[PDB]
């Protein structure tokens, strides 16, 4: 896809800020609270109980900090989204097993901890570029299911 | 809601599968594993080719709910609580799945009954599986 | 959306035995009476309560020839899809304001009167090309919108 | 089904957003004609511009509407001079636009409320608006 210069910009700096390891952990624990049956990967990880144990697992941490620095890749990609991840979307598909859904979930609970992280400066304009990477990006991790 | 001319045109269209249903079942599946790829992540254990068997006793089950659900229509909730709990807690199948389905299903009585399938008919199918649908997601948070 | 040279060949093939004007307004008829909703851009027919009154509008059967007509001329390019419809897609979204959820539903409502139409010749092979084909055509028409 | 430990969350996170109810609607809606432009479709006759009092008296209507669920917390319905089935017949907003309202109004409480938005009272806030458009296209078809 592509972006407005500013809007391309809004993305380019506020992200400098986000705490990948913070953000990372609380974008999938956030997620796998929220919408329960996205679970059905995470069992190895362990105790998923009560939403608290969920956010506490130091798994769930260390998952979504690997999960967001991909995102953190994509970034730079800017133009040609799928020559980076169609590498992701073979393994997530054919190896892994994950509904597609799961990406779009994510990027908007991840919309949320960033509102969460930055309050006021998660102003609307910077939320909707957000969101054209975001979805985007979930598409192109999806792009070759077979 | 089923309006009761709902509740009469799908145990109307339902009582012309007849012995077919599980045939219908194993139809709507394929056609849902082939037109919608993702549906075959929750079947790693399913030889999902065509002429599988196991594509076929499953459509079977498929066709059996929808039979218990038809004989039930002024109860879903009860008559499929059981398998609700099956697909939110046991499978923790996501919810846009089933609108998934149900359009195969759909299209799958659009090519066996031509006869019965009307405009009027097919809506109202198209409400009495997404009432099936939210039934089956009814436990999942 | 991607295709592929057999698949090409089963969507021209079945596409040959179509009636475009029958077809065109008995896909917009049905989607008209299973979702209801839709009617709100068309107050200006007639009587659309019940579904005799909407199947047998002469001004709805006017118009689903037109889009129909309009679909099949983009089978034809289904190389540049997002090209050859980026003058319906503006005209939808600036002068008619058509949300493009109706192009998704209209495309599934499209799928069962084809269905319906050739009974067994619309095999599962048959429905999942044309399902690739009318979600390439629902995305390309809203593309322009903004 | 709300649970009743959701209930008293989503109870608990209004009453702090106070007053601010209508300034808040107010937001969500100018955030969801910005990231989600397709919305804008239904609001072709509303003075779009930033800063309109428009879009600002339309917010507080629909908190309004949030507030009197809250407060009613058995029955989602009717409010306004002309809501009840307003959305299902005069509307005929397509449903897929409101899980669009709920996420950016969820957004919203994210960025102002970042105290009461723990990861607990975000999952009661999101099955309760779900809950709302449920209520709402109730009576579509
Ligand atoms: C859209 C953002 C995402 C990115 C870029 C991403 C990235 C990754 C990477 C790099 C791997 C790990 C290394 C490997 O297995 O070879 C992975 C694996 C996997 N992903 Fe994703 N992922 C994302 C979203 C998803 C979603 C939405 C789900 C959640 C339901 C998910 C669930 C998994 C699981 C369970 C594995 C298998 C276990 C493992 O990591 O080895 N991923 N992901
Ligand atoms: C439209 C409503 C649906 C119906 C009528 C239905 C019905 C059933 C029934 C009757 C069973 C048998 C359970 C047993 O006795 O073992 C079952 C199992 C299952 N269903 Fe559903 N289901 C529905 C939709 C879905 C969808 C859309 C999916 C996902 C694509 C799905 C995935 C599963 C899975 C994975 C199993 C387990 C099969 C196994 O491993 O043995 N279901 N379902
Ligand atoms: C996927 C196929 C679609 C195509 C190719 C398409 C094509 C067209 C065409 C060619 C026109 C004429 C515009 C002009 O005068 O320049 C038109 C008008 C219009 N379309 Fe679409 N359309 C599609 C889907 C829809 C849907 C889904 C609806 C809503 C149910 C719809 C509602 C409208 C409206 C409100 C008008 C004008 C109606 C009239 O005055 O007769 N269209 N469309
Ligand atoms: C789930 C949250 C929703 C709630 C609580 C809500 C609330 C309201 C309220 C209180 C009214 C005013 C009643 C009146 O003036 O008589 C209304 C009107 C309306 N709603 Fe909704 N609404 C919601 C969702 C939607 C959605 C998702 C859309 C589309 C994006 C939408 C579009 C409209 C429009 C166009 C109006 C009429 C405004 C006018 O032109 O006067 N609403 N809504």
């Amino acid at each position: 896809v592509h972006l407005t210069p500013e809007e391309k910009s809004a993305v380019t700096a506020l992200w400098g800020k986000v705490n990948v390891d913070e953000v990372g952990g609380e974008a999938l624990g956030r997620l796998l609270v929220v919408y329960p049956w996205t679970q059905r990967f995470f069992e190895s990880f362990g105790d998923l109980s009560t939403p608290d144990a969920v956010m506490g697992n130091p798994k769930v941490k260390a998952h979504g900090k690997k999960v967001l620095g991909a995102f953190s890749d994509g970034l730079a990609h800017l133009d040609n989204l799928k020559g980076t991840f169609a590498t992701l979307s073979e393994l997530h598909c054919d190896k892994l097993h994950v509904d597609p859904e799961n990406f779009r979930l994510l990027g908007n609970v991840l919309v949320c901890v960033l509102a969460h992280h930055f309050g006021k400066e998660f102003t609307p304009p910077v939320q909707a570029a957000y969101q054209k990477v975001v979805a985007g990006v979930a598409n192109a991790l999806a792009h070759k299911y077979h | 809601v089923l309006s009761p001319a709902d509740k009469t045109n799908v145990k109307a269209a339902w009582g012309k599968v007849g012995a077919h249903a599980g045939e219908y079942g194993a139809e709507a599946l394929e056609r849902m594993f082939l037109s919608f790829p993702t549906t075959k992540t929750y079947f790693p254990h399913f030889d999902l080719s065509h002429g599988s068997a196991q594509v076929k006793g499953h459509g079977k089950k498929v066709a059996d709910a929808l039979t218990n659900a038809v004989a039930h229509v002024d109860d879903m909730p009860n008559a499929l609580s059981a398998l609700s709990d099956l697909h939110a807690h046991k499978l923790r199948v996501d919810p846009v799945n089933f609108k998934l389905l149900s359009h195969c299903l759909l299209v799958t009585l659009a090519a066996h009954l031509p006869a019965e399938f009307t405009p009027a008919v097919h809506a109202s199918l198209d409400k009495f599986l997404a009432s099936v649908s939210t039934v089956l997601t009814s436990k999942y948070r």
